[PDB]
């Protein structure tokens, strides 16, 4: 990857600011994305994935609301070398984006969800990541389809901007990385998808809104 | 209005979470 000090300080931080929302394409390089590829489709392959699940659980199922299958990794697992490398990539830019991020004070994150859309039609309904206030601020995301022809496969990624003119349709490309803030500035949506699709997640914690959160979680 | 929370992604609440 690319000098994390310049990335992070001058394209990062002022598209953050000014947006919101920030696309890096072509991050780690090709060697190093099918990597990841292979690493993420070998989860797949040997059952590792779940369905995922939401922050609160009512009367319906969580396939009416998101269709994915996904694992969470820690970095430092046997075949997971290559996410790892990934995750402290993510996390490097951070740390030279301290103190710069909005109002944030970022000291940690979650592990990485690696993600799977498989295909048949499978999205995620509009929603906010953080909408009540657990802790979480910046939402990254890299993807990982290498030849993924959104036109007839689907699976973009629509956000829709707090205020703008117009809505963010993020495809999932290959070797892109993705920020955006994860509270209710930037509902967004995963259209149907029509292929197997990919994609890790980070979320990156405030502190002191993850602190309150955690308060608030041990409390009952 | 809905409660959102009903259609956000899980996270672990319980555990540490990584430091930076
Ligand atoms: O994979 C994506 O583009 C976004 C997934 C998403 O919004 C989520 O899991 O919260
Ligand atoms: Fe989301």
């Amino acid at each position: 990857p690319l000098p994390a000090l310049k990335l992070a300080l001058e394209y990062i931080v002022p598209c953050m600011n000014k947006h919101g929302i920030c696309v890096v394409d072509d991050f780690l390089g090709k060697e190093t994305g099918q990597q990841i590829g292979d690493e993420v489709r070998a989860l797949h392959d040997t059952g590792k994935f779940t369905d995922g699940q939401l922050v609160s659980q009512k009367s319906d199922s969580s396939k009416d609301i998101r269709g994915d299958k996904i694992t969470w990794i820690e970095g430092k697992e046997p075949g997971c070398e290559t996410i790892g490398l990934l995750m402290s990539s993510m996390d490097d830019l951070i740390r030279h984006c301290n103190g710069k991020l909005g109002s944030y004070k970022i000291n940690g994150r979650t592990k990485a969800m690696v993600a799977c859309y498989p295909g048949n039609g499978t999205g995620y309904v509009r929603h906010v990541d953080n909408p009540n206030g657990d802790g979480r601020c910046v939402t990254c995301i890299y993807y990982l389809n290498k030849d993924w022809d959104a036109k007839v496969s689907g699976g973009i990624l629509r956000i829709f901007p707090e205020g703008k003119a117009q809505f963010a349709d993020i495809e999932p490309k290959f070797d892109r990385l993705l920020f955006f803030w994860s509270d209710r500035r930037n509902p967004h949506e995963v259209q149907p998808a029509y292929a197997t699709r990919y994609a890790i997640t980070v979320w990156y914690f405030d502190a002191d809104e993850r602190a309150r959160a955690k308060v608030k979680y041990l409390t009952g | 209005e809905l409660d959102l929370e009903t259609l956000a992604p899980y996270i672990p609440m319980d555990g540490e979470d990584f430091q930076l």
